[PDB]
């Protein structure tokens, strides 16, 4: 109910979807000073200033990065890495969040929800959802996260599908 | 001609491995949004 | 009135149209497993299922077809060959079977309603909209049908406009 | 208030917007029976009519231009070569006319904004805007007009940003 709504009140701004012949598939990510975005989605960017860039690739951790510039480095996410296990709040809802890997419930997730990053209770991005693989009733997160030392760590079950 | 040949598949090859290994350095440090680099990797590795 | 009603109630999961940079020109058509879909509307498939296969190409006819998967071969349309003249129901309305001719009263058609299946008073398929050609004051259509033989008879009046 | 309402029901007639992939560049006007497009926006004009129309290009006064068809030639604006000082009408409330210098109080005129006519107490249009720059606490602009000779006279401030 409210979640959903919180969601789209700290996602308003920050979040600028990708535009491929009138077609949403994939969403950016504006954190830190830095522009987050998959591989596999293709298309331009809705904003006028992001699209104007030169993204640096990483293709193993399946992330194109960029420079925001200093004039909007304080309308960005936050971040952190402190994470316990649980529950957190999701663009559809809820998380789970068990033995260092992230679960949806059934009945949602199709092409085209790829860059939705995952938050906590207090606003602050913990995970960004890059693919998802379907488990018996509950499926599995493919994500990126970050860890104390500040390595990416890039978390990938079996045999997953790219959203 | 064979010695100069085998002399430069040998030098691009330990480069290539050379510019492999320092991109899978630095690939999980710069997709990080605090951008930092620690003490050890950066200077063994050109990061600046 | 209700007539539009009943035609929203049954092409609602079965008529996918067809996008071209967020303008719809075209309807594909899922009946028998098979999708028919014409030449002259060129654009991407919404539907992620049917956009992701090869479609085999008949010009003579104007068709496009392909084989739908057995686990949506039971949500398809239906289709026959026994039609006695008279009305049929169609998307804007009504429709005349004269002489073995499609006749639709003026003031609807344009471009883009191409591939509209007609429909009888019991939920059958009985012809497929391609064309339509201004006679007078009651336009007729180019469109394709079947018979007791089983052989796909396209009729087209003369000077027909491509929709 | 209601200066702005009798534009609207002006440009919703005879003013187009370009269209950009998701977004709105810029306003092709109608005028006399000439279109007039400008430059450094670029899109396709709403018009099915108005776009297959190739159009002559002015880079000293930073239009094009194309003929206007014989049907369309009465829907069009007017023009005028008097203007006395005073206030001016405009889409985004009003404009200030002083010592030859259409202005605008400041806070509005951004990108997607040109091309748009500045209309008079009459209901003719007497410059269209191209661009302008913030001069301090009210901002000027940057537009082609018209004289008693019938010469088109561009006027452009110091710096301005192409809109």
């Amino acid at each position: 109910g409210k979640r959903q709504r919180m969601v789209m009140k700290l996602e308003s701004d920050k979040t600028f979807p990708i535009m491929l012949e009138g077609k949403i598939n994939g969403y950016a990510c504006v954190v830190g000073g830095k522009l987050f975005r998959p591989m596999h989605v293709e298309g331009k960017i809705d904003n006028d200033v992001l699209a104007a860039l030169k993204t640096k690739k990483a293709s193993k951790y399946d992330l194109e990065y960029a420079d925001v510039p200093q004039n909007m480095r304080a309308d960005t996410f936050k971040y952190t890495h402190e994470k316990p296990q649980g529950y957190y709040s999701w663009h559809h809802g809820a998380v789970q969040y068990e033995n260092g890997r992230f679960t949806v419930p059934k009945g949602v997730g199709a092409k085209g929800d790829s860059g939705r990053p995952i938050l906590d209770n207090q606003g602050r991005v913990v995970a960004i959802v890059l693919g998802g693989v379907n488990e018996g009733s509950r499926t599995a997160l493919s994500v990126v996260m970050w860890n104390e030392k500040g390595v990416t760590v890039k978390y990938t079950p079996e045999n997953c599908e790219q959203w | 001609s064979i010695c100069a040949a085998i002399a430069t598949v040998s030098v691009a090859a330990s480069t290539w491995l050379f510019c492999r290994s320092r991109v899978a350095c630095l690939t999980p440090y710069r997709l990080t949004p605090n951008a930092r680099i620690p003490f050890c990797l950066a200077v063994l590795c050109c990061a600046r």
